[PDB]
């Protein structure tokens, strides 16, 4: 038992269960090709995160200005509020450091281990790990990488991602942050649904 | 404006023509029943008309001294709307239409008698393979960086 | 199976297609169009058939039963063609989006048993329950045969399943009679019983 | 049935109803969005 999308359909063969959170569920066949799987499963992760921490930072500050402990902005007009440096200074900052790190972390995908060592101080080398797990450093409390757990970051990734998509769909429908959407819903959900919001 | 153009809302030879079409529409209506049957549809007509030019103007096209709609494609961020972003859906639609036919050709490829399945169309692969172009723009990339896009020895 | 050679035929006198033998339920050789000669098609007609008989009969009871019930002062269920619109408690938008994710899971579970039998039985919840059933179109269980009064030897199921296919036909055509009606009439089918009980020689087709 | 399947899709007939389906696709679209010059939406 890999995990079947549909019990009634057989998985495809070039998903074989090793990799965390491997399901089956490929419809379209994007993964035919070995190395557009190896390329996809770092897709994967890195999207995964990030959704992860958007919606967390999209969701937490909104539920606690709701409840009455911090006064914060909506996420979709926190964008106005002036901060302490030009937005555009702030872009080209966040590019800088970006431009950076994304092309270490490419490095490390395009040929593995040729980036674990630092590029200052001689010494202080990362681990040898596998492509997109880099412990080290980036792992301090030094949580076990076993592979349950590795099981349990994907399924969080993908429900991130998928309500990252519905906030965004949810805010350009109606016209306010999630928790609004779900407080007015919770009030009369029989009457306060996409039917009525359409 | 842009190329000497002014917008449809605030036009005036556009306002002129849709008076004149609603007028020319109405001339017709006078003559039958007030509520028949085609005075019902001239009716309509003459409602999609006003909606027509409404929604022209709601939109912000351009008009020129003709006083007709122009479309501007140079770029400019305030028209993409007239050929950019559908510029871009036809692209998508094509790719998937040329995908698809393109799977459907290499995957009959390996029969004996590939012809067969040519003029006659093997509906049941082809329904798997139609919704491929869904993520064409995926497949057509890394088949173009993995290098086998193209026929190499030729 | 058991293949009838002499069983009781739709048309008397002539040959039944070589594609039905008797082993279905209820078969009499009906295929002048031929149209499940192919033997997955046939299988596919067969649980096609099973399920419109299912919901037809479920549908005629519905109509039929509610409105004898209303025609007799004993309830005040509407006209069943006019029923749709009549509102509820929320819109029928809403009530018919929350109905179609719910029978869509069900129908997705039929489906995966049908394209590959006995794959599906086992409740992915709680994996110590398991439909009894091991025919297609014939889940069984506790949940679809609590009583479990057709599990007995096949002989006595087979005249079974051609009970239960027999009456979803008659069914089927009766749910049909009603709409065409209504459609042609303008009254209830009980309305249209009772007219022509009372008039058989005058109340029927040919009265407009 | 499996012949009149066959047949059923050949060119001739399978690209009359697929340009059937598309035409009536496209019918239906520009019914309800008719007099579409710009897209709008974004
Ligand atoms: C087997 C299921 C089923 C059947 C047989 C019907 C049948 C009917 N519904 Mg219906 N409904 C069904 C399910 C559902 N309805 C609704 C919600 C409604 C509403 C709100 C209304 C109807 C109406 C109608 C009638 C419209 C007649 C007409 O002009 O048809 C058109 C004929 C066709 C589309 C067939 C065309 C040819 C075919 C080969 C394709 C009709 C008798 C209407 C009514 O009562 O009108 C008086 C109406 O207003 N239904 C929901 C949502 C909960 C359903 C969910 O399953
Ligand atoms: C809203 C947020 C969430 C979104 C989630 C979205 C998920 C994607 C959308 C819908 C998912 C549900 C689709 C219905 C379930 C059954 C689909 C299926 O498994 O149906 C089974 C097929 C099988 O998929 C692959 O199909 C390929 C081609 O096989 C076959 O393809 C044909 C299949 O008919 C023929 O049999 C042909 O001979 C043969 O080549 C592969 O080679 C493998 O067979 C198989 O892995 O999936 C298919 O693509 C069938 C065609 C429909 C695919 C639709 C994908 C989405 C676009
Ligand atoms: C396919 C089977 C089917 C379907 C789709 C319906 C559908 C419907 N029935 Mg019905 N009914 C059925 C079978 C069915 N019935 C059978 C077998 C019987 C017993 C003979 C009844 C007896 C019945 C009565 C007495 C009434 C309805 C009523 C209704 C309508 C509103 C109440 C309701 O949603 O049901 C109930 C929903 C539950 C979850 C329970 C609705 C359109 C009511 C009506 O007419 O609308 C005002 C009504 O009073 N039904
Ligand atoms: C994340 C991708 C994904 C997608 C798109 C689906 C999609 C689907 N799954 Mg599935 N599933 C997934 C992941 C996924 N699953 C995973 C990771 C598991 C392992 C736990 C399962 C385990 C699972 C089971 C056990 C079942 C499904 C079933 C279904 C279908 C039910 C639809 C329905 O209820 O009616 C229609 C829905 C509408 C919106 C209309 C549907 C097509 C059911 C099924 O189809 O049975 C064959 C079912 O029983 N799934
Ligand atoms: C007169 C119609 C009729 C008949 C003769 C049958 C006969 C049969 N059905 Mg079926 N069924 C019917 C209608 C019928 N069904 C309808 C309308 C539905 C849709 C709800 C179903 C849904 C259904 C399922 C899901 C299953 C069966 C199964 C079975 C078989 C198992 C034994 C059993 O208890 O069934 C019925 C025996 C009878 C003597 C008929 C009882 C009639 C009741 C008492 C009517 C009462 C009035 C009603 C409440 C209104 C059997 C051959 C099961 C099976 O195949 O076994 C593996 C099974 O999985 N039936
Ligand atoms: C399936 C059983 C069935 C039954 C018992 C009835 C019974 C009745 N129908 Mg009806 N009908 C049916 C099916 C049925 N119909 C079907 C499937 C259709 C769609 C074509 C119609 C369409 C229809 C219309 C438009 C009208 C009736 C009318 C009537 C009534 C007068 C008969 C008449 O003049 O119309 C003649 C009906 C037909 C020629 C079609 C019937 C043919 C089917 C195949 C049934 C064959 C009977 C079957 C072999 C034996 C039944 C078993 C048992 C009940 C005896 C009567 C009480 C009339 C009415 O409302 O009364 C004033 C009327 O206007 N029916
Ligand atoms: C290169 C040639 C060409 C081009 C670019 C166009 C372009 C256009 N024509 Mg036209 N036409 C042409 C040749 C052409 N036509 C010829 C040769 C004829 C004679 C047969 C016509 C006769 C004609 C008529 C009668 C009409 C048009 C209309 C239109 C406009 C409608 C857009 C639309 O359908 O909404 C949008 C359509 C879609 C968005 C469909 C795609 C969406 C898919 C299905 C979903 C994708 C999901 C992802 C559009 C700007 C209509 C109009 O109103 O003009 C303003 C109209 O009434 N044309
Ligand atoms: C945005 C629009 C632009 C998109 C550009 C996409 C990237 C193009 C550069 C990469 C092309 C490429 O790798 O294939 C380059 C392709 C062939 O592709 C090459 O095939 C080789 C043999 O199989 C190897 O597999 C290489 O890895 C592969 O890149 O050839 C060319 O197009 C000639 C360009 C010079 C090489
Ligand atoms: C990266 C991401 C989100 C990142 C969000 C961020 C950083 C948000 C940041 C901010 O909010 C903060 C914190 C504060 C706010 O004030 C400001 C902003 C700036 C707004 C989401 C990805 C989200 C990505 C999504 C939703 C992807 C969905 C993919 C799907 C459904 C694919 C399914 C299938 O591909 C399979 C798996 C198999 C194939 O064969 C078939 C198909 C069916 C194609
Ligand atoms: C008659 C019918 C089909 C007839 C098919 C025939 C004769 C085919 C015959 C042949 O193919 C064979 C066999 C062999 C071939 O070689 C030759 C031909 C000759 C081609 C199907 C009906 C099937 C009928 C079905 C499935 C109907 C179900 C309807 C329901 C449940 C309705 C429910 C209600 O909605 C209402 C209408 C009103 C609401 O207010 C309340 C509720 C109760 C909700
Ligand atoms: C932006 C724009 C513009 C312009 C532009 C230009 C001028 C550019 C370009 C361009 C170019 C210069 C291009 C090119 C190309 C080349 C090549 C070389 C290619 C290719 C491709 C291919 C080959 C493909 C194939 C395929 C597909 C993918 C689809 C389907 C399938 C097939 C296979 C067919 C203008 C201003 C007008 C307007 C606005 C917009």
């Amino acid at each position: 038992k890999k995990g079947e999308w549909l019990p009634g359909l057989a998985s495809p063969g070039y998903l074989t269960g090793s990799l965390p959170g491997d399901n089956g569920f490929d419809p379209l066949g994007l993964a035919e090709d070995p190395e557009n799987l190896k390329w996809f499963v770092q897709a994967e992760l890195v999207n995964g995160r990030w959704a992860m921490l958007g919606v967390a930072g999209m969701l937490l500050p909104e539920v606690f200005t709701s409840i009455g402990i911090i006064n914060v902005p909506k996420w979709y007009d926190a964008g106005k509020e002036e901060y302490f440096a030009s937005s555009s200074t702030l872009f080209v900052i966040e590019f800088i450091l970006f431009h950076y790190v994304e092309i270490r972390r490419w490095q490390d995908i395009k040929n593995p281990g040729s980036v674990n060592q630092d590029p200052i101080f001689k010494q202080y080398s990362l681990p040898a790990g596998e492509v997109g797990y880099p412990g080290g450093i980036f792992n301090p409390l030094n949580f076990a990488p076993t592979l349950e757990a590795k099981e349990k970051e994907i399924a969080n990734g993908r429900l991130a991602m998928l309500a990252f998509l519905g906030f965004i769909i949810q805010h350009n429908v109606t016209g306010k942050g999630p928790f609004d959407n779900l407080l007015q819903h919770i009030s009369d959900p029989w009457h306060n649904t996409i039917v009525q919001t359409l | 404006d842009i190329a000497g153009l002014t917008p449809c809302k605030d036009s005036k030879q556009f306002a002129k023509r849709e008076k004149q079409s609603i007028k020319k529409l109405e001339s017709s209506l006078k003559l039958y029943a007030p509520d028949s049957a085609p005075a019902l549809a001239i009716n309509a007509t003459i409602e999609k008309t006003k909606r027509r030019f409404d929604n022209y103007g709601k939109q912000g096209l351009l008009c020129g001294a003709d006083g007709l709609p122009h479309l501007i494609v140079s770029g400019d961020q305030r028209h993409w709307g007239e050929f950019i972003t559908p510029g871009i859906l036809f692209l998508y639609i094509a790719g998937w239409i040329g995908w698809v036919g393109r799977s459907y050709l290499i995957a009959i490829r390996d029969d004996k008698k590939p012809t067969q399945k040519e003029i006659i169309i093997d509906v049941p692969l082809a329904t798997g393979l139609v919704f491929r172009g869904f993520s064409w723009p995926i497949a057509a990339y890394r088949e173009l960086l993995n290098g086998e896009l193209v026929a190499k020895d030729v | 199976t058991v293949a009838e050679p002499d069983r009781p035929l739709w048309f008397p006198g002539s040959t039944p297609p070589p594609w039905l033998d008797g082993s279905l339920p209820g078969d009499f050789g009906f295929d002048p169009l031929g149209l499940g000669s192919d033997p997955e098609s046939l299988r596919w007609n067969v649980q096609a058939e099973l399920v419109h008989s299912r919901w037809a009969m479920l549908g005629a009871a519905g109509i039929f039963i509610p409105e004898f019930l209303t025609k007799l002062g004993i309830l005040n269920t509407p006209s069943w063609y006019t029923a749709g619109e009549q509102e509820y408690f929320t819109d029928t938008t809403t009530l018919f989006i929350v109905e179609l994710v719910f029978i869509g899971w069900a129908e997705g579970r039929r489906w995966a048993d049908i394209l590959n039998p006995g794959c599906v039985n086992t409740d992915p919840i709680f994996p110590n329950n398991k439909l009894t059933g091991t025919d297609v179109g014939y889940p069984g269980g506790l949940w679809f045969d609590p009583l479990g009064w057709g599990s007995a030897s096949p002989q006595k199921l087979k005249e079974l399943r051609t009970k239960e296919i027999k009456n979803g036909r008659l069914a089927m055509l009766a749910v049909m009679g009603a709409w065409f009606q209504h459609i042609y009439t303008g009254t209830g089918p009980i309305d249209n019983l009772f007219a022509h009980l009372a008039d058989p020689g005058h109340a029927t087709i040919f009265a407009a | 049935m499996r012949d009149l399947k066959t047949y059923l899709s050949v060119a001739p007939v399978a690209s009359t109803l697929w340009f059937a389906a598309l035409a009536g696709l496209l019918i239906e679209i520009n019914r309800f969005f008719p007099d579409a010059l710009t897209f709008p939406f974004f």
